[PDB]
RNA sequence: GCUAAACCUAGCCCCAAACCCACUCCACCUUACUACCAAACCUUAGCCAAACCAUUUACCCAAAUAAAGUAUAGGCGAUA
RNA sequence: GCUACCUAAGAACAGCUAAAAGAGCACACCCGUCUAUGUAGCAAAAUAGUGGGAAGAUUUAUAGGUAGAGGCGACAAACCUA
RNA sequence: CCUCCGCAUAAGCCUGCGUCAGAUACACUGAACUGACAAUUAACAGCCCAAUAUCUACAAUCAACCAACAAGUCAUUAUUACCCUCACUGUCAACCCAACACAGGCAUGCUCAUAAGGAAAGGUUAAAAAAAGUAAAAGGAACUCGGCAAAUCUUACCCC
RNA sequence: UUAAUUUAUUAAUGCAAACACCUGCAUUAAAAAUUUCGGUUGGGGCG
């Protein structure tokens, strides 16, 4: 979103203008997450994974400010969880392609502990936590049943 | 003759200027949050 | 805005359907249309467009017995109650189809073509070059649409190959499938046209607003002017 | 030509998010919180059934997992049913006979001076403008007022020939009465549920009034068919129904004889009231109901020749217009179109009056048209005294 | 035009009037014919118990002495509540851990017919 | 009871029961003529009179016949010195029917 | 404005207030035998028992389904088997439901408050009622008791408004109307037949406290309903509050609620309730009054238990009474 | 000599410092203050100055000062 | 919530003449031709008389809609809270 | 003596000429002013309804002739499900919209002149000018921009 | 409006991109948008 000039000169008038990308939609196959995914790419993100050398490359390498796509995130999320698990769900009842794929995206592995916020918005993060730390509250009965117990034990020793 | 342009009605009203009316657009949520700021006693009818 | 069509019936019914006047609004509530405006409250009346419907588990062409032939408000045309088997509906009339009478549907096209008999309704293959016919389909088993308003003809100006001219009433020519049903003859209410309003307060009963008052220069724009051409005009007598 | 337009119809679903596709991760939605979020993702809910049964808020089973479901269609002729072809479609429904007037037996019984009410024109005309004028508050009562007043009275009036016949206190009239009775024609299944007030109900049954040539002579006459138009048009199609036959008693009921059924055409508007044809169907399919429910109670659910046939008269009223049907059930086996025939007796657009003016008819200052009935004529009365005065 | 007045069940049309209440709690539901049906178990059941010998009244003597103010608390509850039986419980024969129901512990309120948490019970 | 929540009722489900009510009633002598059998109450809003029936008959062994119900508006029309509305407090009142006579 | 009276009434001592209101002094007490029994029973049983009914029936219905329909089969056969005895009732015209109204002024008031304060206004009141049954004849039925017939009971008063007893005011068409329009011939009364609503039955008043209410729901249904039309037709006749009557006007009334039934009959002596007419006026209407019978003790599966022949005669005796 | 006049202190202002608020019970997005049922992100413009006006015309962004109103920008004008 | 137009479901129109009507006389009702009064008035547009219409392109109550770069208009630059 | 108003409902308003006691835009020491006390009681009205399929061509006009056009204001069935009852809310007034106790605005039913509702004159005098009426000799538009107003109730045209 | 400055908007077209739509560029129209209307000569027209 911008202006421009009407003819390339200053003494013209000033007009608002919007330069669109142009879009398309795509089918890419994610060897990590073995799933087809149909999304609305333009020509750059498609040059951006050829000199990536694939989608799951371009997805892994590419950081969080480059990418600008929340898909993008929770795609990388994914991808590392699956890495950082070692999941057989990847290839069931077959360990030699599930070795080779594990093995090509070595160089990004990551802890499960990491790997879980990895492309989280601060409001997700923030739900994330809370359901986390959620318990529900103990019955004081048992607090104090435990607390006596253990009086009564030091009492009885000496 | 002018001046008795107010026909008054209780339904026209709530329905016009009422609390859901205003809580319906979030231009109506900025006029209560100005009245509240403001420390209108009432801030819809 | 509030507006929502009373257009929600998703089960053909023969009984009138209360309908909701526009006024020439939109779903927004502004003006689209000009012009219209509270006349007399009408009902609608569900038309079967599409003559070749064979009834449920049934197949191949049927008969129809014409029940009555009845004003409609919604429309030019009159229309025609029709029942067959267990089944009545409401299609539109011809130019001469009375209580009584008997018309039939068919998807049959005759290598020799059929006698076009007025009531009835078949495939423009079926029928003989030069018939009048009306309630035409652009596309087979699609649905009339073409000439369907009162005492309108098309004429079956040539058949070439699965391919057949029709005229619609405009005298404009149009390209159709010979398996497209039409029916033949002249739509009812011939001289509709010849009908005389008399007052103005009959145009406000059928639903129409008077038109504006505002003064336009003129329908058409004017020529423009290409550039050395504008000493030939504004010439002053003297 | 589709029926419903999009904007009227149910609103697609807002697509799914993108989190879900991505198979090693489960989506972070609001339904930890337990409110709508926008930034949050939308939480997939289970489909929730109501643990208990609550009356106000049960929901039916779909219609296939009704007990009484059937792949068969059965034809049902209620009191709503209006049929296209009138007594046409009533006659070949019913394996039926048409002739013309009352039969000669019935009328006779009348025809003696000593068989009639004293009085007659005057108590007639005081019952036409009792119903018509003197009924209400409001100046001119409606016909769902005036319509079924009008029979009451005239039932009441013929309830005064008791002194003079012993026999009439041996009838009783019963209001909310239904009757169910199915048959097959054609291989077509039909079943006819009649429901109504003033089933006139006698401890005699009416003796049969055609003799025994007469329904041989049945044979050789052939039902009229009509086409392209089925004999089903105008029956409500049912596929969740049950075969049951029902004389509306449960047994050992006195007065269990269908003598008479009045049938009332009371609505207020014309588009809603019967045409005469309609109403003339609606009495011989109702008669022919009332006389097989007899039938197959008596002699059980055999399809045969009946040896004593069932006689059930029937009058339909418009308020003003009278209808009599008088019909004679003589056989049971109708799914065959040839053979023995039952026998209806139709007399009908019988006005007991053209016309009431309920308020005087004023031209200038002169009065044209006095208050009262315009057009009345007895002998109509003396058909509906004449169909009372039968078995007695 | 009176925006500082309370709005009342008096204040509107007809159809307002009906539809508004001064916060009576409902004992039935509305069926057709706008007949109403009461449900028995909706109506409060006032618990009322025998007054007869009963020797408190409604004031003290001012003979009485005054006392040291102290509030309930969990800790002093199960004190004198739980605490000699467990106690007891140890010290003479076994205690066994997670058999607290002996004691009066529950795990759920879902069995019972007074829950604690949510309150399914007036007052 | 007042300013309590009310337990939601399912079908089939157990009796409400009130251990202590928090509403008070006070008996009011009539303004005008009333028939010998009727007394007048003064009622918390809350209340219905099948409450009240059911309070008399409990509470104090008093038998209930007919109890029918108004809601009087307290006046609004005073005003302080700042020219501020002083509300009088709408009350509910009763009056009740005794049985046998 | 005027009050609107209730036949049927929830009110308590209901039938004092309109004792006071038709000045009507109430005395306690009246002023085949196979075949009857054998259609009472009948009727009975059909409407409990015989005929089938397509949908099941709930208590707060019970009484339009089953008990209304029986009390219409009742009259009508009871009507035609009596017909030979009475032949009055040959030319008697039946009526369902149909409305009966009356209004008269008894009293003045001074009006308390706003722009008419002080000013006196007549106390109006209009009865509508719907009895079940009615039968109305040509000729009319003799008088009980002769005219200025004197009764040391004294008529109840009331030392408060009306209004106190649940009464209520207002404003619409005023109507004195018998059954039938003034055209019709049959102007006299002989016998209502009425049917106490649902919201009066007894187990509703046992399950209040109003068990002493019981008897006086069906003395209020009486005195409100024959007074007014007796009423009715004695206005028929061009009698009126100033101009009194000349005859006495009787009628009689059965009212049922379905199960006990209780015998009534009013003779208005007197239209002459305004304050102006009832100045000097000696006389008063009478109701005669019977404590509420059971017609049947219960019904099994087909057969009625406890059956009361003496409440069928008493139906039989009110039917066979013709006019002289 | 009437109407009047007179008063000193409620409070406020600018700073400094320090990071604020948040359940008696009950009610409150439906007509708010009413016990109880099948969807947000998106260039500010303009007045005004240029003695008209049309390109243009200071407006917080990570803490003083000085470089410096300098380099630069600009109907190379106003000004920035 | 006035007003312009529309939508939904409503209501009103005495009497007299008329072959019977966006007919005539004429109430209620709607409007405002002409005069007089009034002009800080009863009234920021009224009153009295006289008028135009008064079964209809009529009048009117209720609820809803269209919003200012706009709406709405039987164009008067009309009306959109004096 | 007036009544072109009244009574009620709707809508609107919200205690706003009930009782007692007080000070005090004509006044009563009384007011509709102040404070306290009291009051509108449901039958009228509001507040409604299990589900899934399915049904519903034929106006209204006294609805009968007759005549239409602008084509219309009210209908179910089949199967499953279903048993507890009279709760809650409005109910006052001399009242609303017009800054006012405003010659204005204000829907419907009934009363079509009242059975209901009201009072044009503070007291006097009888000037001018001003306003509204009534009557007027003889004449009858001579008035005037114009028969404006009033009286009388009218013809024949022209333009648009 | 046949004043000046524009085509941001809409519509169409062509060329790229992409294998009809969308996007970028250019052209043509409609619809508007912003801004102005020097000085002397009674005043107005022709000057
Ligand atoms: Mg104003
Ligand atoms: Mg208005
Ligand atoms: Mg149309
Ligand atoms: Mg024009
Ligand atoms: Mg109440
Ligand atoms: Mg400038
Ligand atoms: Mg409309
Ligand atoms: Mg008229
Ligand atoms: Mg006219
Ligand atoms: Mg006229
Ligand atoms: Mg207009
Ligand atoms: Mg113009
Ligand atoms: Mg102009
Ligand atoms: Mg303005
Ligand atoms: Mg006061
Ligand atoms: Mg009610
Ligand atoms: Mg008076
Ligand atoms: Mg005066
Ligand atoms: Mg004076
Ligand atoms: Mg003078
Ligand atoms: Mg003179
Ligand atoms: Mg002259
Ligand atoms: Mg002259
Ligand atoms: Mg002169
Ligand atoms: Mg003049
Ligand atoms: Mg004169």
């Amino acid at each position: 979103l911008g202006q421009i000039y009407a003819n390339n000169d200053k003494l013209s008038k000033r007009l608002k203008k919007v330069w669109k990308p142009q879009l398309f939609e795509r089918e890419f196959y994610s060897e990590i997450l073995d799933k087809k995914f149909t999304v609305t790419v333009t020509m750059r993100t498609l040059d951006l994974i050829d000199e990536a050398y694939g989608l799951d490359f371009y997805i892994l390498k590419t950081p969080k400010e480059d990418l600008c796509s929340k898909f993008g995130m929770d795609l990388k999320r994914g991808m590392l969880l699956r890495l950082a698990r070692q999941d057989p769900q990847l290839h069931p009842e077959d360990p030699e392609r599930r070795a080779a794929i594990y093995d090509k995206y070595k160089e990004f592995a990551i802890p499960e502990e990491e790997a879980e916020w990895v492309g989280l918005t601060l409001e997700e993060a923030i739900e994330k936590q809370r359901l986390l730390e959620e318990k529900d509250p103990v019955p004081l009965f048992k607090i104090y049943v435990a607390e006596l117990i253990q009086q009564l034990q030091q009492q009885a020793l000496s | 003759a002018r001046g008795n342009e107010y026909q008054p009605s209780n339904i026209k009203r709530k329905n016009k200027h009422g609390w859901v009316r205003r809580l319906s657009t979030p231009a109506g949520v900025q006029v209560i949050l100005r009245r509240m700021l403001k420390g209108r006693k009432s801030l819809s009818h | 805005a509030n507006f929502v069509s009373w257009k929600s019936r998703t089960k053909y019914t023969i009984t009138p359907v209360k309908m909701r006047k526009s006024g020439g609004r939109d779903h927004t509530g502004r003006i689209r249309v000009h012009g219209i405006g509270g006349g007399h409250k009408q009902r609608y009346r569900m038309i079967d467009f599409l003559r070749f419907r064979p009834e449920e588990t049934k197949s191949g062409p049927f008969e129809e017995k014409v029940i009555q032939v009845r004003y409609d408000p919604c429309r030019s045309a009159d229309i025609a109650l029709v029942a067959g088997g267990s089944r009545k509906r409401w299609i539109i009339a011809t130019e001469n189809m009375q209580a009584g009478d008997t018309i039939l549907n068919s998807n049959h096209i005759g290598r020799m073509a059929v006698a076009a008999r007025e009531g009835d309704a078949h495939p423009l293959g079926a029928l003989p070059v030069g018939t009048l016919i009306n309630n035409v389909e652009s596309e087979p088993g699609r649905g009339a649409q073409y000439i369907r308003a009162a005492g309108t003809c098309g004429v079956l100006l040539r058949k070439v190959n699965g391919t057949a001219i029709i005229q619609l009433p405009s005298k404009r020519q149009m390209q159709v499938l010979e398996t497209c049903v039409a029916t033949v003859g002249r739509v009812s209410n011939v001289d509709h046209n010849k009908r005389v309003i008399g007052k103005a307060g009959r145009n406000r009963w059928l639903g129409k607003r008077p038109n504006s008052g505002r003064w336009h220069r003129k329908g058409g724009w004017a020529g423009r002017k290409i550039r050395p051409l504008p000493p030939m005009k504004s010439y002053v007598k003297l | 030509y589709e029926w419903g337009v999009r904007s009227t119809r149910k609103s697609e679903p807002p697509p799914l998010d993108r989190v879900y596709e991505i198979p090693g991760l489960e989506p972070i939605t609001f339904a930890g919180k337990m409110h709508f979020v926008p930034w949050l993702a939308r939480p997939i809910f289970p489909p929730w059934d109501r643990g208990y049964k609550d009356p106000r808020f049960y929901r039916s089973p779909p219609l296939h997992e009704h007990p009484l479901y059937k792949d068969q269609a059965c034809y049902i002729f209620h009191h709503r049913c209006r049929l296209l072809e009138g007594v046409k479609q009533a006659l070949w429904l019913t394996k039926t006979k048409l002739i013309e007037g009352l039969p000669e037996k019935v009328l006779s019984l009348v025809d003696d001076p000593r068989n009639h009410i004293e009085n007659q024109d005057e108590c007639v005309l005081n019952v036409i403008s009792h119903a018509r004028l003197w009924q209400t508050t409001e100046e001119i009562p409606k016909r769902e007022t005036y319509c079924p007043v009008i029979v009451d009275n005239l039932i009441q009036l013929c309830k005064s020939q008791i002194l003079k016949h012993p026999s009439l206190a041996r009838r009783i009239c019963v209001q909310n009465s239904t009757f169910s009775a199915t048959w097959n024609r054609e291989s077509l299944l039909l079943q006819v549920r009649g429901s109504g007030g003033a089933r006139l109900s006698t401890k005699d049954p009416l003796p049969t009034i055609a003799s025994r040539e007469e329904i041989e002579a049945t044979k050789n006459h052939v039902l009229e068919t009509f086409y392209p138009i089925s004999p089903i048009i105008d029956l409500h199609e049912c596929n969740i129904y049950d075969v049951k036959n029902d004389t509306g008693f449960q047994e050992g009921y006195p007065y269990p004889y269908p003598h008479t059924l009045y049938l009332l055409d009371k609505a207020n508007l014309r588009p809603h009231r019967l045409q005469p044809d309609q109403l003339r169907a609606k009495m011989i399919l109702f008669a022919f109901g009332s006389a097989l429910a007899q039938a197959r109670l008596l002699y059980g659910n055999d399809a045969k020749v009946l040896e004593q046939p069932v006689v059930v008269q029937s009058v339909g009223t418009d308020g003003r217009v009278f209808h009599f049907l008088v019909f004679q059930l003589n056989t049971t086996d109708l799914d065959c179109n040839e053979g023995v025939k039952n026998l209806a007796w139709v007399d009908s657009d019988q006005l007991l009056y053209q016309h009431f003016w309920c308020l005087p008819v004023i031209k200038k200052r002169v009065v044209v048209e006095p208050v009262g009935p315009v057009g009345f004529k007895p002998e109509t009365f003396r058909k509906f005294l004449a169909l009372y005065l039968h078995g007695a | 035009a009176d925006r500082m007045s309370k709005w009342t069940s008096k204040r509107g049309p007809r159809s307002f009037r009906g539809r508004k209440g001064r916060g009576a709690k409902g004992i039935g539901f509305l069926t057709s014919g706008w007949r109403f049906v009461q449900i028995k178990e909706m109506v409060p059941e006032f618990v009322v118990p025998d007054l007869t010998g009963f020797k408190l009244k409604p004031y003290v003597s001012y003979l009485a002495p005054e006392s040291e103010e102290t509030p309930l608390t969990a800790a002093q509850l199960f004190s004198e509540a739980v605490a000699p039986a467990i106690e007891k419980d140890f010290k003479d024969g076994t205690f066994d851990p997670d058999n607290l129901e002996k004691y009066g512990f529950e795990p759920t309120q879902e069995g019972k017919l007074f829950q604690l948490y949510p309150r399914n019970f007036l007052r | 009871a007042r300013n309590v929540v009310y337990p939601l009722y399912r079908l089939g489900g157990p009796q409400l029961r009130v251990f202590r009510t928090n509403f008070f009633i006070q008996l009011v002598r009539p303004g005008v003529a009333q028939p010998e059998d009727t007394v007048q109450f003064r009622i918390p809003m809350e209340m219905t009179r099948v409450d009240l029936r059911n309070y008399l008959e409990g509470i104090y062994n008093v038998p209930v016949a007919a109890v029918r119900t108004r809601v009087q508006h307290g006046s609004n029309k005073r005003r302080d010195h700042r020219n501020v509305r002083i509300k009088k407090p709408d009350y509910k009142v009763a009056y009740v029917q005794l049985a046998h006579g | 404005m005027k009050y609107m009276v209730y036949p049927q009434t929830f009110a308590l001592n209901a039938d004092r207030w309109y004792q006071y209101f038709t000045k009507t002094v109430f005395l306690s007490g009246l002023p085949d035998l196979a075949a009857l029994r054998a259609v009472a029973c009948d009727c009975l049983l059909q409407e409990h028992f015989y005929l089938r009914r397509r949908r099941r029936v709930h208590r707060y219905e019970e009484s339009e389904v089953i008990s209304l329909p029986f009390l219409d089969q009742l009259v009508s056969t009871l009507v035609g088997l009596l017909s030979p005895h009475n032949p009055a009732l040959a030319a008697a015209a039946l009526d369902y439901r149909c409305p009966v109204h009356f209004y008269w002024v008894r009293g003045e008031e001074i009006i308390p408050r706003g722009h008419r304060r002080g000013r006196i206004d007549d106390l109006r009141y209009q009865i509508d009622d719907k009895p079940n049954n009615q039968i109305r004849i040509s000729k009319q039925l003799a008088e009980f008791v002769p005219l200025d017939y004197s009764v040391p009971i004294e008529i109840p008063t009331i030392k408060c408004k009306p209004d106190k007893l649940p009464l209520f005011k207002r404003q619409y068409e005023n109507h004195i109307f018998v059954g039938s329009k003034t055209a019709d011939p049959c102007c006299y009364g002989h016998t209502q037949f009425h049917l106490l609503p649902d919201k009066l039955r007894r187990e509703r008043l046992l399950r209040q406290n109003c068990a002493d209410q019981i008897e006086v729901v069906f003395r209020a249904n009486a005195i409100a309903s024959l007074f007014a039309w007796t009423g009715a037709q004695a206005m028929y006749q061009g009698f009126w509050s100033e101009a009194d009557v000349t005859r006495p006007f009787v009628s009689q009334a059965v009212i049922t609620d379905g199960k006990y039934f209780s015998f009534f009959c009013y003779q208005l002596n007197t239209l002459a309730l305004t304050t102006q007419a009832d100045q000097n006026n000696p006389r008063k209407n009478i109701c005669w009054g019977t404590q509420s019978k059971p017609l049947y003790e219960t019904i099994e599966d087909n057969d009625v238990k406890g059956f009361n022949d003496d409440v069928l005669l008493q139906i039989v005796h009110f039917l066979l009474n013709r006019p002289k």
